[PDB]
């Protein structure tokens, strides 16, 4: 929302609004998160895949559906899926989503993206708890609306 | 997370070893006071294979309520054991040492043969769902904290009562 | 080895916490082993909670159980060994059949 | 160990419908469908040709399971609760499967001293729910 | 959020109830709670009460159990202790102890017992055999200046702990083998797709299960701690265990054996058979030789009883459960009779030792006459109760299959006529110059005449009522 | 299509290697083909970060791979067979590596690894047969 | 080939920056014994160890020296078997709990997300080691004299508990570099000894009997036999416990500035340090230098305190000390748990 | 939770310090003291004998009162990690969780447990 870091690993370059005490949780070369609550914003992590543009992986609604069931997701979860778009912004075919995966108690939320560039299909993701997801999600859109490569 | 290399096996035998040395201490030394710290000894070296298997809380928690209150309260008990020093010279005791010591090399040969015979590393091949979940982010305090409280509630709302029952009985007995 | 060589301890602990029992003449020693035997199943039990169920601790917290419930029972052992040498001036477990 | 005797027949179905992962087929389809809850099948597993390992029949009551969450094949819990493109299987219906041997155990068998399976195995099913 | 743990959160209420009078009253509360908790343990049976009928639908995130056969337990084991709490009121009143913490005991072990019934968890059904022992050393040793009462906390203490040892330990094994998984019902799948069903293992961890469920209830290999405990501990938790403790366990030991064992059937049906006719022997033959009345009881209707129960555990495709749980139902009053009269005489006159009760039928002929009721209700003859119980035991048990264990059963209830027998020779005398000098000074003479009196018809009116029961038996899957 | 050969298996990895001694040329030809067809099968479990059998089926199939391919490489065409020797250098080296980017978990370099890994493995079993 | 393992052999673990902390953390036993013989004993008498070059900075080690040889005498009754295995429990229970203290802004030992929860564990390990060297010898003055400080302490560590925990549950972390995250939010409004100062009361009471405040209640009184447990304790064993003594000190005032007050946050919010100058050049440093300076000073004021306080108050006896450890802390200690529920369920 | 390993590192080279301390006294060090060295000290009367020296009686209930009322913290641990994360449901069910053992605690001080 306010501070603007590419996070000097020469690939993304992303948003994050506040304090941020800036962990690291598994998914390297970058991640932010709060104080007061867990489950808190962007993480980021990247793969080697030799492919082009994310349009060649098949169908969007498809595609997407393969991963936010199979991958981002756990047999003690439900997971459902919500809106999506893509971007197109240098051509790179960004796939920009917001989902929810319900758990016993969790609920967690997220607004994936995902990318294909010459760093091979490395995603972003974003997520609060469910109890406040409603207040803050036109603020952690901005977020995911800054995904871009260099 | 995971472990250095190759020096795991190292810490996992010099481990046994101790482990293997201090029970035999529990076991063989009439002196009891000296049987409670090579108590202390297993147990805080067990803390230590808790700890090597990236399993946190079961390992400081283990430390804490065993290393620390057990132990301190069973050497507090030993002050009230008067009279050491039996007979000594391979198996002291009558021939239920003997005796003893037949049954349960039974017991072991039994047990440690059953075992060598499962393929644990096989065991493990069939289950590649079960530890392969991680809920989607967690770490390994919080792992616990919810799958405590949200579906073993029961059990966790029992063992308050049999904690009070308990030291309600403890006050009522050792008081005179 | 890490899979294979803590469960070859198990019993290599179960065992002794057994017969340190069975001999043992004192109260005291005689707690101490069960208090051993309770730890060997404890460590019985997690290995198996990490090779596999990550998804979902069930080892752990049965460990955790099992650990609370241990401390109760020593510490009510321990009460009842008060009382026993209230009334008798010794506590020589062995010495005491008047109950047969 | 491997494996051991039985008897049964199979009531020859239609041709399997592989539907891009797995070998579908359905017999006969009843009642009503099943959320992610305990269930209670019946099942009879062949070898890939014509051998027999087990039967939920050569035990009393038909054994009881978990579909929805995993606990089972990934064979099993798409072609029972319903997989990409299959229907669920009704309450008193009645399926036969085909399994690949990548939405199975895969390339390593179960070894008790002797592989309880073939390693590298794909097996077959008739799974009739109750 | 749910109901299916009122019946044993109004237990816990009055539970609390209890805690706090001795924390705020002064000195009102002899008489009082001595209904209050009656008040608690009558309002929780008249929870179960509407349970009857139901579902077997699943517990708290399917954690204990909630269906028709183990509701039945639920309230039997309620019976047990609503009928044995006024025993344990007056036998404590006149030991000059301190009786608010006794009964806090006896409610407790009342709900581990009743939350046990279920526990379809692998580890409330390990903690709930806990909150049911870890409340037992404390009433079998809850006599401190007494001396026995302290070996038969030692000799108690030690065998329940290396015991619940063995059990969990088989516990540990169970849920290494079974691929990991707690659930009761969801084990013969997961040691399916973990194929290592089939191999050893299983093997050890039905037997180190099996020895851990036995010393709970007392078959005959390891019976050795039952003679002791039951004579050093005062007779009202003697009573409390004999029935609480055995029916606990076997409402425990049939879903621990049947919901995850369908496939080790032949190899354990067989296990079970080797206690069994081991069970109802040794436990007659030293029973024959006593002279003391408590340790007699725990040798016949304890170390034998637990016979018959299990006489079609073994042999039980469903059609003989409805025998357990009427047999189970002739035994809890059939022996809570014969424990009220000893109450009773005891406290009257201070002895325990058979040869005491002497002469008993002439100074005061109600008391003789509803123990020998009693007795020969156990003996099984055949106007009683228990003669039925023995009789639709054997006959669903002969009609399957298994015949060296019904001839077994038949010959030592034969046998166990002789001591039943004996004492009841013993009441009716009249050589005025062999009574000892205790039955002589008898002030013959509430609360445990009631007691004693609507037990002991229970005990002949049953076995000739038994058609509204056996129909209301017979609806049982589990 | 009948059943397969177990092939030894079979132990607790105490048995096996230590107690039942018995490895023949060719044979370990067949763990080596096996280690390649099953580490491919991880792909599925470091999508998702899985990272506790990441771990042990590494250490599992290296201390198999790391017997069999100096057995095995012994039983080759040995007259022109330096570059069956000049592969288990890398065969062994990427998957020495592989077990350092998955001890402090890494995601980039475990799987731009994850596929040299097993794009090597490919070339030893090659020279067999 | 890789026959075994290529780089495998050694070459992983370095072990410069343990040796740092080791140093570190001598030099700062000096500096706190340098304290306490220079202020104790000097706010109205003379000055405290002169004589030893210009001041007593060489004094400390000087000490240290002496007690190095001071020929260990092993006692008759009691022996190797565990007189040399007490005191190293002693030392190693505080010694290891310097791996998740912090110092700075990245400048933690280890991440260890149980971090406070095994600086809890380790604190409750030393009445083992107290009791075995009381014991280790036979004669009364050692068995009672450390029995008395081992039973003492057991009655003080559940308030710990209940402060960490009334933290660990405003913070939502068990790492101490999360802890001071959640509080280098407005300077020092955030700090929580202000948001939970009835928590932090008891913190600091507690602390004085958790290292040893007061063992001794007078300069002629002794340890209440003759000496604590350490009487022939005589060279380097007597010199460890000294250590082991300041060290729980340090430790217990590291941990409540760490707990209660910014850890390495200045009086204005950490991170707006950097926000109100636009641009950074050289920073690493300085904020460096900054976190071991900006931080040990909050230590050292609670140094300065507790060497104030031991000269204001006797030091109860243990028929009272047990009183105020249970029936005193407790209740209270315990309230404030209740009341940070409903203030924290928002 | 990632590398634990700077954790083993410190562990033993925190475990040699004493053993290395113990070791480097020994060294240079005097083989002497062959002295009476059987008598410890603040005794100089020469005194040997004496047993049952215990008062157990009072620091024994103490003992027992902190092993029960222990267990609680390492309860309260996840729950008190587990707050935010999970909905409100575990606050209540804590709150019956500390309240039985405050029940407990009260009846202990009521009646005499906790005294000189």
């Amino acid at each position: 929302n306010y501070r603007s870091y590419v996070d000097a690993n020469d690939g993304y370059s992303y948003l994050y609004p506040a304090d941020w005490r800036d962990f690291d949780f598994l998914g390297h070369d970058s991640a932010f998160k709060d104080r007061n609550v867990q489950l808190q914003s962007v993480r980021v992590a990247f793969i080697p895949t030799q492919k082009t543009d994310i349009r060649d992986l098949g169908p969007m609604d498809e595609a997407i559906f393969n991963l936010v069931n199979e991958v981002y997701a756990a047999p003690n979860q439900i997971p459902t899926i919500y809106e999506m778009q893509e971007r197109t912004v240098d051509g790179r075919n960004y796939w920009t989503f917001e989902y929810d995966l319900e758990a016993p108690g969790y609920g967690v939320s997220a607004f994936a993206t995902i990318a294909i560039g010459n760093g091979r299909y490395y995603t972003l993701i974003v997520t609060a708890n469910e109890r406040r997801w409603s207040r803050l999600r036109n603020k952690l859109k901005v977020v995911a609306d800054s995904f871009k490569i260099s | 997370m995971d472990l250095p290399g190759p020096i795991h096996e190292i810490l996992m035998l010099f481990g046994e070893f101790i482990l293997l040395l201090g029970g035999l201490g529990v076991v063989l030394l009439t002196n009891p006071i000296y049987s409670a710290f090579s108590l202390g000894l297993v147990l805080v070296c067990i803390s230590l294979f808790y700890f090597l298997l990236n399993s946190y809380f079961v390992a400081v928690a283990q430390l804490l309520i065993y290393v620390g209150a057990i132990n301190v309260l069973i050497i507090f008990a030993v002050m009230f054991v008067n009279g050491s020093e039996w007979s000594k010279d391979k198996n002291y005791w009558t021939i239920g040492d003997g005796f003893t010591s037949l049954v349960c090399i039974t017991f072991v040969f039994s047990l440690m043969t059953t075992i060598p015979d499962t393929s644990w590393y096989g065991i493990l091949w069939t289950t590649r769902s079960n530890q392969i979940v991680e809920q989607g982010l967690i770490n390994n305090v919080q792992q616990i904290g919810i799958h405590l409280a949200t579906d073993f509630y029961l059990p966790f709302e029992l063992i308050s009562i049999i904690l009070l029952v308990s030291l309600i009985g403890a006050i009522t007995m050792a008081r005179q | 080895m890490m899979f294979e060589h803590v469960l070859f301890l198990s019993v290599y602990l179960f065992s002794i916490g057994i017969y340190g029992l069975i001999t043992s003449r004192n109260m005291v020693r005689a707690l101490i082993c069960l208090e051993l035997i309770l730890n060997s199943i404890n460590l019985n039990l997690v290995t198996f909670s990490d090779l596999f169920d990550s998804r979902q601790l069930k080892g752990d917290i049965f460990a955790i159980f099992v650990i609370a419930l241990a401390a109760a029972e020593a510490a009510i052992g321990l009460s009842i060994l008060s009382s026993i040498h209230r009334n008798r001036k010794s506590t020589r477990i062995n010495q005491s059949n008047l109950l047969n | 160990a491997r494996a051991a005797l039985e008897l049964h027949r199979s009531l020859c179905p239609l041709l399997v419908s592989p539907r891009e992962l797995e070998f579908l087929q359905v017999r006969d389809p009843s009642f009503c469908s099943v959320s992610m809850v305990v269930t209670q099948i019946h099942y009879t597993a062949r070898f890939p040709d014509g051998t027999v390992f087990d039967s939920s029949y050569k035990r009393g009551r038909p054994l009881t399971m978990r579909i929805g969450a995993g606990k089972i094949l990934r064979g099993l819990q798409q072609g029972i609760g319903g997989g990409g493109g299959v229907t669920p299987m009704l309450v008193g219906g009645k399926r036969k499967l085909m399994i690949p041997p990548i939405l199975a155990y895969g390339p390593e068998p179960a070894g008790c001293f002797s592989e309880a399976v073939f390693a590298q195995a794909e097996m077959n099913f008739c799974a009739l729910a109750a | 959020n749910g109901s299916f743990i009122f019946p044993e959160c109004i237990l816990i209420f009055g539970l609390i109830l209890l805690l706090m009078i001795d924390s705020t009253s002064d000195q009102k509360d002899r008489p009082w709670f001595y209904f209050i908790s009656s008040t608690s343990l009558v309002i929780s049976i008249t929870a179960l009460l509407f349970r009857w009928r139901e579902e077997p639908i699943i517990s708290f995130s399917g954690n204990f159990q909630t269906n028709n056969f183990n509701e039945i337990f639920q309230f039997l084991i309620l019976l047990c202790s609503t009928l044995c709490i006024p025993l344990s009121v007056e036998y404590i009143e006149c030991t000059e102890m301190a009786i608010t913490e006794f009964l806090l005991f006896v409610l407790t072990a009342t709900l581990g017992g009743m939350f046990l019934c279920g526990a379809n968890d692998l580890i409330t059904i390990f903690v709930a055999p806990e909150c049911f022992s870890l409340c037992s050393y404390l009433l079998s040793g809850y006599t401190k200046r007494d001396l026995r009462s302290n070996e038969a906390t030692m000799k108690y203490l030690l065998m329940g702990g290396a015991s619940s040892s063995i059990l969990v330990h088989g516990f540990s094994w169970l849920y290494g083998s079974s691929g990991g998984e707690i659930e009761l019902q969801e084990i013969v799948n997961g040691l399916i797709n973990t194929q290592m069903y089939n191999s050893p293992g299983i093997s050890i961890a039905l037997i180190s299960i099996t020895v851990g469920l036995g010393f709970k209830l007392s078959p005959a290999p390891f019976h050795q701690w039952t003679p002791d405990v039951y004579e050093g501990s005062p007779t009202p938790v003697v009573a409390f265990l004999s029935v609480t403790s055995k029916v606990a366990a076997s409402a425990s030991a049939t879903r621990i054996l049947d919901i995850p064992f369908y496939f080790s059937s032949n190899e354990w049906h067989l296990l079970l058979e080797i206690l069994a006719i081991l069970s109802m022997i040794l436990g007659n033959l030293l029973a024959i030789t006593q002279t003391s009345m408590k340790r007699m009881l725990a040798y016949s209707s304890i170390g034998q009883i637990g016979y018959v129960i299990i006489g079609i555990i073994v042999g039980d495709s469903n059609d003989g459960y409805a025998s357990m749980i009427t047999y189970m139902l002739f035994y809890i009053s059939m022996n809570l009779g014969t424990f009220a009269c000893i109450v009773l005489f005891g406290l009257r006159t201070g002895t325990d030792n058979i040869r005491d009760y002497a002469g008993l039928y002439m100074k005061d002929p109600f008391l003789a006459l509803s123990l020998a009721l009693c007795l020969l209700s156990l003996g099984g003859l055949p106007p009683l109760a228990g003669f039925f119980g023995k009789l639709y035991l054997f006959w669903c048990g002969w009609q399957a299959g298994l015949y060296f264990l019904v001839s077994i059963g038949l010959l030592t209830s034969v046998l166990s006529i002789y001591y039943y027998l004996k004492i009841i020779k013993l009441l009716m005398t009249g050589r005025n110059q062999e009574i000892t000098p205790y039955v002589r000074n008898y002030r013959r003479s509430n609360s445990i005449e009631l007691s004693m009196t609507v037990c002991v018809i229970a005990s002949t009116i049953p076995g000739i009522s038994m058609n509204p029961i056996l129909a209301i038996a017979q609806d049982t899957l589990f | 299509p009948p059943g397969t050969v177990p092939r030894w298996g079979t132990r607790s990895y105490v048995r096996e290697r230590f107690f039942e001694p018995g490895l023949t040329t060719e044979e370990a030809a067949a763990r080596i083909r096996q280690t390649a067809e099953g580490m491919r099968t991880l792909r599925p479990m470091l999508e998702t970060m899985s990272w506790k059998y990441v771990l042990f089926y590494v250490r599992l199939k290296s201390k198999y791979l790391d017997l069999d391919l100096t057995t095995a490489m012994a039983g080759v065409p040995e007259p022109r067979r330096p570059e069956y020797v000049l592969v288990a250098n890398e065969l062994v080296d990427n998957m020495t590596e592989f077990d350092r980017f998955v001890r402090t978990p890494k995601v980039y370099e475990s799987y731009l690894y994850y596929e040299k890994t097993l794009k090597s493995l490919d070339d030893v079993a090659e020279f067999l047969g | 080939s890789k026959l075994e393992l290529l780089k495998e052999v050694y070459g992983l673990i370095s072990i410069l920056p343990i040796l740092t902390l080791l140093l570190g953390i001598t030099i700062e036993v000096l500096v706190i014994v340098w304290l306490e013989r220079e202020i104790s004993a000097s706010i109205q008498q003379r000055i405290g160890p002169e004589y030893a070059g210009p001041l007593g900075l060489l004094q400390a080690i000087a000490d240290g020296t002496k007690l190095l040889f001071k020929e260990d005498i092993l006692p008759s009754r009691g022996d190797i078997s565990l007189f040399s295995i007490g005191p190293s429990i002693a030392v190693i229970s505080v010694l290891l709990s310097f791996l998740v203290i912090p110092l700075g802004y990245h400048f933690v030992l280890a991440d260890l997300s149980i971090g406070v929860f095994l600086w809890i564990a380790i604190s409750s390990i030393a009445p083992i080691g107290l009791l075995m060297a009381g014991y280790s010898s036979n004669n009364k003055y050692s068995f009672l004299g450390g029995l008395r400080a081992a039973a003492q302490s057991i009655s003080y560590e559940i308030p710990l508990t209940f402060c960490v925990l009334a933290i660990s549950l405003l913070s939502n972390s068990l790492s101490t570099v999360d802890i001071v995250e959640a509080q280098s939010k407005y300077g020092f409004f955030g700090w929580n000894i202000w948001r939970q100062p009835i928590g932090f009361l008891v913190f600091l009471i507690s602390s004085l009997a958790e290292c040893e405040r007061l063992p001794f209640d007078l300069p002629e009184a002794e340890e209440e036999l003759v000496a604590g447990y350490q009487t022939e304790y005589s060279g380097i064993k007597y010199g460890l416990f000294y250590l082991v003594s300041y060290l729980n000190l340090l430790v217990s005032s590291l941990f409540v500035t760490v707990l209660y007050l910014g850890g390495w946050n200045f009086s204005i919010p950490y991170i707006s340090f950097f926000d109100f100058f636009q641009m950074n050049k050289a920073v690493g440093i300085l904020e460096m230098t900054m976190g071991i300076f900006i931080t040990l000073t909050k230590a050292y004021l609670f140094l300065f305190i507790s060497i104030t306080i031991r000269w204001t108050l006797p030091r109860m006896r243990m028929d009272q000390l047990l009183n105020l450890g249970w029936k005193f802390l407790l209740p209270i200690s315990l309230g404030n748990l209740l009341l940070t529920t409903s203030f924290q369920l928002v | 939770l990632h590398e634990y390993d700077i954790f083993w590192t410190f562990l033993i080279i925190a475990s040699l310090i004493p053993i290395l301390a113990f070791s480097i006294s020994g060294l240079l060090a005097p083989v002497s003291e062959g002295p009476e060295k059987l008598s410890s000290y603040e005794s100089g009367i020469e005194p040997m004998g004496g047993a049952w020296v215990q008062f157990r009686i009072r620091y024994y209930m103490f003992a027992l009162v902190f092993v029960v009322f222990d267990v609680e913290t390492v309860f309260l641990y996840p729950w008190a990690m587990s707050f935010d994360v999970l909905g409100v449901s575990v606050f209540i069910e804590a709150l019956i969780f500390v309240l039985i053992l405050v029940v407990g605690l009260v009846y202990a001080w009521r009646k005499g447990a906790l005294e000189w």
